């Protein structure tokens, strides 16, 4: 399955195996737009609910205080456990937040410093 | 002092009236440098300065002082159809300046026009991008006023176009509509 | 006579957030002028604003085209300052968009990054 | 007091390949200002450059939309001059691009062509 | 679009959606050669510029001092923000370096240990 859009956040490739009525799930594939990690801007970072590595900037909310932009590495399992790791583009500092199936994300923990 | 406008180095071939200050460095006229300062005005009232530096610096270039006179004020929308009358002739001025606005985000600005070097069309051109972390849309505005006379202005045309960032297509967002480009004031300006 | 006074000098990046304080009230001036730059090709230029007939927002708007025989892309740069007081100035926003001339599509290229639009001075001006 | 002196006068096409002399050094002035024209719809305007805060490249940028009730195209203009000495100006580039609103596609409309951007006078300006 | 090379670094899959004269960007797909992280050797590590997780070994320069091989997780955005995370295959020590749009890469920052 291929979506018909020029928008890089909307052009998706998917594949699966079908047998009678049964199938695998849709295996989602993420491309690299122009060989780059996908930029996200103008959203709350806690409204990202797809796995992958994204350059996040201009985020309207949910960032760690004083972190304006960074690389976000997000993991999300079938149960909706989540692990978010954000690395701040000004400093290289990691921040982390976690979600349980039946709960929302935690606040941000920061890496320790000398 | 008075100088006749046919003498070389006078401004714009006009006669001039003014004052002159002269000194020798430390009041020593036998050994020192000479300095000269002139401050003077022409038949149109324009003020100029002219200066001689001692230590062989000689003459600095002629410095006309930029002077301005309001020619009109109000709310001239380029979507209107009436002319407006200027309080003095454009021919007495070396530039005009207009203060203007456009519909998007309440942008305000000025545009300058050289009345001695013009097509006699006061053009306004401006654009606006979406003001958030996600939109890619762009809006364009353009319009002009004619001069029907050297003492008047009239809106010839106003238009706008949107580049829609979602479909990636341009559209006409207005033709000859008010509330798109506005001029609030027009200034006559003298320069060198 | 048109007369001018220097109100502030430095490098006010529109990607910055900080207010700066001006030496004299903007009420005492009929216009300001500001010398500015944009990242693309090292353009430098000046913006004038009437400080009576205004939304109290100092915008800068500029665009750059690909400086070669082959690119058809266009880069749009916009941002503004705000005046929290008649003796202060504060950058509200900077943004850039690219119109991509190889796909014929539009995209956000920056949002509140530093190094996009910069103001080096503010002149207060009086006029008739 | 703001004061102005003529540094040059004529018709400097940015597609020309020749310098023009200035009547005095750029180093005596705080700004330059130029009257200019751009091809699309016979436009005339003025541009200011700060001589102290610059790349020593006088750019002109301008754009023109289709002058009819139905068209949705935009044409862009950019060009510059270098200052080969503190007493001369020479064209270095001129380019144009069309966003065609009939196809929704961008294209290079000119590269180093005459009749795109022109300057009629250059003023040296002193200010506060 | 598919590149026609037997060299395991040059073989690329790309795709896009086209509408009239407009399109999406090219979506550069990353495949794993023999299901592994690709190997890079005999080069300065700072010359590497595509996003991805390599193994780096026998490098000529730009490593952290004393580090001789490791996993390199590289991330790169369209503005040319970069995030390199090397891990030393001997000690398990992470080293981080970042490039801002207008900068070069910073020197390596080691992780934190007691």
């Amino acid at each position: 399955l291929y979506t018909l859009s020029t928008n890089n956040n909307q052009i998706k490739m998917l594949y699966r195996f079908v047998s009678g009525n049964s199938s695998s799930e849709w295996q989602f594939i993420q491309g690299l737009p122009s060989n780059k990690n996908a930029v996200i801007s103008g959203t709350n970072i806690l409204d990202i609910a797809s796995p992958g590595v994204y350059f996040v900037m201009g985020m309207t909310g949910g960032m760690p205080s004083g972190v304006s932009s960074g690389f976000l590495d997000l993991s999300v399992d079938a149960n909706d456990n989540r692990l978010a790791r954000l690395t701040d583009a000004e400093t290289g500092k990691e921040y982390t937040s976690i979600k349980k199936p039946t709960g929302t994300y935690t606040a941000w923990k920061k890496e320790f410093e000398p | 002092f008075y100088c006749q406008g046919s003498i070389a180095g006078t401004p714009k071939g006009r006669s001039i009236r003014g004052t002159i200050q002269v000194d020798y460095d430390k009041c020593d006229p036998y050994r020192a440098n000479k300095f000269v300062k002139l401050l003077f005005t022409d038949t149109e009232g324009i003020p100029y300065t002219l200066y001689y530096g001692g230590y062989n610096q000689g003459w600095k270039p002629l410095k006309q002082s930029e002077t301005s006179t309001l020619l009109w004020k109000g709310t001239l929308d380029f979507g209107s159809t009436e002319a407006v009358n200027l309080n003095d002739s454009l021919d007495n001025y070396d530039l005009i300046e207009v203060t203007y606005w456009t519909r998007s985000a309440g942008h305000f600005s000025t545009k300058r026009l050289d009345i001695k070097n013009t097509s006699n069309l006061l053009y306004i051109r401006d654009f606006n991008i979406s003001n958030d972390s996600t939109g890619s849309s762009v809006d364009f505005f353009e319009g002009y006023c004619t001069f029907p006379t050297r003492t008047s202005v009239q809106p010839g045309m106003v238009k706008s176009i949107t580049l829609d960032g979602s479909t990636n297509t341009t559209k006409v967002a207005s033709w000859n509509e008010k509330e798109r480009i506005k001029v609030y004031n027009i200034m006559g300006i003298n320069r060198g």
